[PDB]
């Protein structure tokens, strides 16, 4: 969201379930599956988060004992800017085409 | 249609069973299928 | 991809951008006739109660789907533990109707009465929310599916029967302050 | 036709004292791409071949029963263990070769079998580790014991530091014995190929 | 029959080798699906209850030959003797589901309550032992068929239906000291 | 399929009596079938 | 078109203001089977992604001829760089992409060049780099040069521990300039990948 005389360049990374803590840099995230853009006149880009795991399904809830997540992190490093030091970067989310949920549940305190 | 699997009819009449519609259309479907994928562009793979 | 964000245009990318393969989904479970199509409870009861959706608890499994719909249309399953015998009388009835015979009685029956129950608004769909006033917040009375009276209701569940959903609204899950996860106890085996 | 040599890559093993190739549960590999892997991952044949270990010492004191065992994959200092660490999920099989040298007028039986899910086993269970895929060494016939497994498993790739499914077992069925002609001791050695190496979720670098 | 044992390749030798007849045989009895085909008690048990086929006993006939299995896939059925209703959610739910009705809840109804439930894990296939860890021996606690509760449960019965097993394991038979024959009182009549 | 001798059908759909399976095998029959029987060498009978 | 989206393995980048790619030397490779490596080389697709590499930084200070240069392949902690260390001999091209961001005010011109066996130059010399594969980065058109280039040397294959045949070289030809609107300084970066990595001659385990 940036003005015009604002540039940028981020990158994305998606890092797998495996390392102790997520990298800290975008070289070493570079190692890993990863997306760089720069700003212009298209101000948006869109990203994949793969499903890549040991089971075919996950489960959305997590549980008190796990520490690390169980899938992974994604990283969202900016590279280098150009006169974007008040300028944000907003993100959202969605479901990809084959998304899919299953097996209903009725969870919350009532 | 929804949470039912009996193999068989029901016993009662759809008049008796549910409130009939009378007539005088998936809004989202339509937008999601619409959606933009791939990239933007020229490809250098 | 890349794309103009501003004119908000429906855009999903594939991991076939950075060399990886779009499985197969199966979304019967989403669907939404099915996802409503179950029975929830009521809890805030009276001898005299008017069946109000609205009364769904809001975080339940049907009650939130239904907060995030601003119109709806069904037909209804009722199941009700009662003392007495169970009157119910339509949309629009004088609450006085309950008194009579004449109307849908069922007479008791253990361990409790279970019933299909057509929409009766004098509207074409309800909603959830209604932005102004019904007479000459809160939601015009006629948005309801009858009455039902008893000596005493101990307990009372409704079913969405073929559900429609219209023109989403926001849908919540618990607020996290965990920085990271919201954490909890997943069922898992002993020892 | 008792001589056989096995190519896994740019390494061979000729033997000519072997009573074939047992496979075990099956003579191909489930599919290797499913909905797990979002079609990410990649075969690297670079890891496929020979590595060694020695297992242990065949001595006339060892009785019936005495197992050894090594749950794989093992500590790998090639290109398969590199692969272990650069990349979250794996999966292969194994082409497994044992050798148990001394000379023909040794007498005795080892069992060497592949086990899928590793469990100590009672000393009743032992009576049965021919349920598992298997071959015998004994001396008066052969040197060379000869399995080939596939991957196996409740998820279809795995996370090595995490799980082993498979265990190269060696046991005594018939304890070694010597003579004045015959080898005091065998060494046993196994001789191991990962097969159809395929991986996916490239890690980040350490530094 | 003479052959090279080492090889280890499979070897049925027949009576006909000195005159005899092979037989006519009927294995229905031995067939997987059918024998697994059965309800077996569980036994340990909690108002809060994972479905755990690992908790039939280890001697039983289903317990036993589960055992004598790496892998196995199944659908269950259950037969529960409870107090108050019974909820049962399916594997990956947060334990505090248990308590609401939008879960599948079985209203008390005398004797006790049998259920058809489908396989919910989010693996292929479960295993019997399960050679590592799962966390960031016992075994992974994804290996479930969900979880019931109930004010009290006092009893459970678990049934695999369409069971699928891989990869036999020893099955052992009591261990015999007499020297010659375990010897136990088969039934006769009386007088 | 089991233990289950009803003549009859099943009054519930099939998608609720159980799971579906999906795609994307008797191996201890291959290995018994395979199994050699008679003898080796010569017989003299 | 100035929107370019490059991929190389489960990597890409995505440029909106790129004035195309430029092809040194040749649009194919030399054969990469020939007879010094007996066909024993194999291909590495896993090591054929983007790294990255910050350069300089660019500063109003740097005159003409200020030279920065990057000799490949550079240290890699990832892939590529434990095939440098497993195998005796390789070869690969490059897919470089260089980036200058500061903002349509700057002024300036770097010169990016891909210089097969480097020297140093003099400063006579630098009048003339534009003999070798190279774009130009000038701020009120672009932010991105991206030059693309075959393996080359009198060796089919290489070690690249004794040998680096290509440097990666940004010179400045017309000085930084900035407004009140403009950037301060332009950092620049590289994201490179190495392209159809071949290896030949596995090593031992160094334990």
């Amino acid at each position: 969201t940036g003005s015009t005389d604002s540039k940028a360049r981020y990158m994305v990374a998606y890092v797998p379930p495996g390392v102790e803590t997520p990298p800290d840099t975008p070289e070493k995230a570079a190692h890993c599956i990863h997306a760089e853009w720069d700003t212009g006149l298209n101000s948006k880009f869109t990203f994949s988060i793969p499903y890549v795991s040991a089971a075919d399904y996950a489960y959305t809830a997590s549980d008190v004992a796990e520490t690390t997540n169980v899938q992974g992190w994604v990283c969202i490093y900016q590279i280098t800017h150009g006169k974007a030091e008040q300028d944000t970067l907003v993100v959202s989310v969605s479901a990809g085409k084959d998304f899919e949920l299953r097996l209903p549940i009725d969870p919350r305190s009532q | 249609s929804g949470n039912t699997g009996s193999i068989i009819n029901n016993y009662y009449m759809q008049q008796y069973q549910n409130s009939m519609d009378t007539q005088l259309n998936d809004w989202f479907s339509k937008l999601a299928s619409s959606a933009f994928s791939g990239l933007f562009g020229a490809l250098l793979a | 991809t890349t794309t103009t964000g501003e004119s908000a245009d429906p855009v999903t990318t594939t991991v076939e951008n950075y060399g990886g393969e779009t499985q197969v989904q199966r979304r019967q479970h989403t669907d939404v006739t099915f996802i409503m199509d179950r029975f929830v409870k009521i809890q805030n009861l009276n001898p005299t109660h008017v069946i109000d959706l609205m009364q769904t608890h809001q975080h339940g499994l049907v009650g939130a789907l239904l907060r995030a719909a601003t119109y709806y249309f069904s037909d209804l399953e009722i199941v009700v533990r009662h003392d007495g015998n169970l009157t119910w009388v339509p949309n629009g009835a004088p609450e006085a109707a309950l008194s009579n015979t004449g109307n849908p009685t069922a007479y008791l029956k253990a361990p409790f009465t279970r019933l299909a129950l057509p929409y009766t608004a004098p509207h074409r769909v309800l909603a959830t929310v209604y932005n102004g006033t019904s007479k000459y917040a809160q939601l015009p009375a006629s948005f309801n599916f009858g009455a039902i009276q008893a000596t005493t209701i101990h307990e009372l569940l409704v079913r969405m029967k073929r559900a429609e959903l219209y023109c989403p609204r926001p849908l919540l899950a618990v607020e996290v302050s965990s920085q990271d996860r919201h954490k909890q106890k997943i069922i898992a085996p002993a020892k | 036709d008792r001589i056989l040599t096995t190519r896994n890559g740019h390494t061979t093993s000729t033997t000519q004292s072997s009573v074939g190739v047992t496979y075990g549960y099956s003579t191909q590999e489930d599919h290797v791409s499913g909905p797990n892997t979002s079609g990410l991952e990649t075969r690297v044949v670079q890891a496929e071949r020979f590595f060694k270990k020695h297992l242990f010492d065949w001595t006339p004191d060892k009785a019936f029963g005495h197992l050894e065992k090594l749950e794989l994959p093992t500590d790998h200092k090639g290109v398969y263990g590199h692969l272990v660490d650069s990349f979250a999920y794996m999966r292969n099989g194994w082409d497994v070769e044992v050798s148990a040298v001394g000379n023909q007028f040794n007498g005795g039986c080892l069992l060497v079998a592949m086990v899928p899910e590793w469990k100590e086993f009672t000393p009743r269970e032992k009576y049965q580790l021919t349920l598992f895929p298997h071959q015998f060494i004994s001396p008066r016939t052969n040197m060379t014991a000869h399995i080939v497994v596939p991957y196996l498993g409740v998820n279809r790739y795995d996370q090595y530091k995490k799980h082993k499914p498979w265990t190269l077992v060696v046991m005594v069925v018939s304890p070694l014995t010597t003579n004045t002609v015959s080898a005091g001791q065998i060494k046993v050695y196994a001789n191991i190929a990962p097969t159809h190496v395929h991986v996916a979720g490239e890690l980040p670098s350490k530094e």
